[PDB]
């Protein structure tokens, strides 16, 4: 009842890189896509205790991981709320993974194998084939992600830092330079995200809060200070826009300045109020 | 008279993981031990016409046999359908053991758990069967 | 790895009264004892994303959870870092319980025989034998117990409410009087705790900051005030010596106004110092 409903990626403890991919009926394990073909559904029966795990394919959109009992294949069929669709989630505290075991059959759980990139059902060991990471599919995608950063405004321009010596921020026509480019990486026990700036080693997109509503970036050698992290906030029916708060102050919305487009316009803070000055497009750089 | 693969009389049961254990029980776990020459590692081997299966009784326990508990452990208990094996030669004399029932609607079979290839000190269990290839699974029979 | 160190109760989803217990090398399942007997700390090794499960006995100090391999018998041996005294702690997401596995061989889960009062052994099945609740032995100590609570100023005092109309909260001689007695109950969510007063049905301890630092009692349904709820810690090397501190701000703690002693002395928050007026002995009313 805290994983229920949650859309995540699944990817193999013993090879990180690979996801459970999902077309057609057939379940197999490739490299990361970001998009709805690794993404499912975890869908939670209390009464069973047990969960389905509900492919996010947009064409058939009633397929569940499946256990083709008597054999040990997996692949994806139609839900009919079978014994056979159901599996425990369970958690291996301090390795952060999961086991993944058939509820119609606990002797028997999910096994990565990684050369024939598919999975299988097996008993248990202590490999990493039977361990998966389980995570939301925002995080998954957004983490270690080098990304350019643009207004909903004019998708044309971008965020960036003026250079490596000035460390000002604002808003510039896209030129495909490092200092317009940011590397978003996830921090677990913040639970909030940072964005490295290409440009720079140890440089952090940072709300400067001893001087107004001014972004700068800032070296992230600043151990606790709460206002060099972000929330990213997925806005509804979209693959890429989002809001992007403070963790210092989460009323506090990263913020094109009085909507203006114009190159050099300010990136700041300001309280957020959802306009489509504080949304923004995070993107693979062409 | 033989009806069968595998004629009726006394073995010694041992894992493909080691030449040198032998099967017997230990409390009331089955498990693979030093060469004990003694009879709680004999096991005596008759074929049941009737059910195409074989039951293994102990040597030392005679009115003993191989069969299984609701705990997943391979066990020595008084005769039941749970004493009915149904072995697949694959080798020589090497075998996979299946019990006769459907286990949850699935074959089960012997299984040892090996840690790099060994098996000290594990108890004998019954867990899925899938085909011919599990080592955990496979076991030598030898006339003796 | 949240785990690490950790000194837990162990009891089962099968049978929440009985836990693990350990004296002189025998494990069983026994009654809730609040003491040593049944505490045991969580030593992770990294390496094998494994833990030992050592007993908390103050006369052998060096015992661990130990299957007897190949037998069905668990019990407690001589710390000798073997692969049969470490075990997986899975936790079943949804269930809020725990999976004990071997590690020597992950097969088989600890399996808890309820009615011959031990632990056995088992291949994973969805029975609830085989799932533990696993939880810091404070938390399993104080939750859902009725208690009185005396300054260690004086023992022969209580914190009282005055009675059943008059909601105000004091210190007064012990009489065994309902309205001297609390039952202290554990918020997961919240992760803290409420007292509740045994003369009313709703009643819990509150500090009303509309007041100042006035202290008590008031209706639970109130829901959304974490001025109603605490933390209880545990005075370094004692029994049952503990400071409270109120949730809304942790720095005040629950204190003896002025360290009086007379009957009728206010019971109220103040300002956290660690002084004899802010620890409290929270004891079974005899
Ligand atoms: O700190 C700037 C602030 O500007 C707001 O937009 C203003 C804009 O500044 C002004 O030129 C215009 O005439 O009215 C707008 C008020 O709605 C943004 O709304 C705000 O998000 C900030 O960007
Ligand atoms: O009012 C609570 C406060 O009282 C302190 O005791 C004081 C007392 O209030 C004051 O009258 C006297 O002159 O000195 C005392 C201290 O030595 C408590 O020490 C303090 O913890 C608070 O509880």
């Amino acid at each position: 009842n805290s994983l229920n409903d949650k859309i995540v990626t699944i990817s193999c403890k013993a090879d990180t890189n690979l996801f459970f991919y999902q077309v057609a009926g057939n379940v197999s394990l490739f490299q990361q896509t970001r998009n709805y073909l690794e993404r499912w559904r975890l869908i939670y029966d209390s009464n069973k205790a047990a969960y389905k795990i509900k492919s996010m394919d947009i064409h058939n959109t009633n397929l569940v991981l499946t256990w083709n009992a008597p054999t040990h294949n997996i692949s994806t069929q139609q839900d009919s709320n079978a014994d056979n669709q159901y599996w425990l989630l369970l958690k291996d505290i301090g390795n952060n993974s999961f086991i993944i075991a058939s509820y119609k059959n606990p002797n028997l759980v999910l096994y990565a194998d990684t050369v024939a990139r598919n999975l299988k059902l097996s008993t248990l060991n202590n490999s990493n084939y039977i361990k998966f990471i389980i995570e939301d599919y925002i995080i998954s995608d957004l983490n270690n992600f080098t990304c350019k950063i643009s207004p909903i405004l004019d998708l044309n321009k971008v965020v960036q830092q003026v250079d490596v010596t000035n460390l000002n921020v604002n808003l510039y026509t896209w030129d495909y330079g490092r200092n317009q480019k940011w590397t978003i990486r996830y921090n677990e026990e913040k639970a909030a995200y940072q964005f490295f700036n290409t440009i720079l080693s140890n440089g952090v997109l940072t709300w400067i809060f001893s001087n107004g509503n001014t972004v700068r970036v800032s070296s992230s050698n600043d151990q606790n200070n709460d206002a060099q992290y972000w929330l990213i906030n997925p806005v509804s029916d979209t693959d890429e826009t989002y809001t992007i708060t403070n963790l210092r102050d989460t009323t506090k919305a990263l913020d094109l300045y009085g909507g203006q487009t114009a190159n050099g316009t300010a990136i700041q803070v300001f309280n957020y109020h959802g306009d489509d000055n504080q949304k923004w497009n995070i993107r693979n750089p062409p | 008279v033989e009806r069968t693969f595998l004629p009726n009389g006394n073995y010694n049961i041992k894992s493909i993981f080691s030449g040198s254990l032998y099967l017997n029980p230990v409390s009331k776990s089955l498990t693979f031990s030093n060469e004990s020459s003694a009879n709680n590692q004999k096991w005596n081997v008759e074929y049941m016409a009737e059910n195409r299966c074989f039951k293994i009784s102990n040597v030392a326990e005679p009115n003993k046999y191989l069969s299984y508990d609701n705990f997943g452990f391979i066990s020595l208990d008084s005769l039941s359908n749970r004493c009915y094996w149904f072995p697949i030669k694959i080798a020589v004399n090497t075998y996979i053991m299946l019990s006769l029932n459907k286990v949850n609607e699935l074959d089960y079979a012997w299984d040892i758990y090996d840690t790099n290839e060994n098996i000290l000190s594990q108890p004998l269990l019954l867990l899925p069967n899938f085909d011919i290839y599990n080592s955990n699974q496979m076991f030598k029979l030898e006339k003796i």
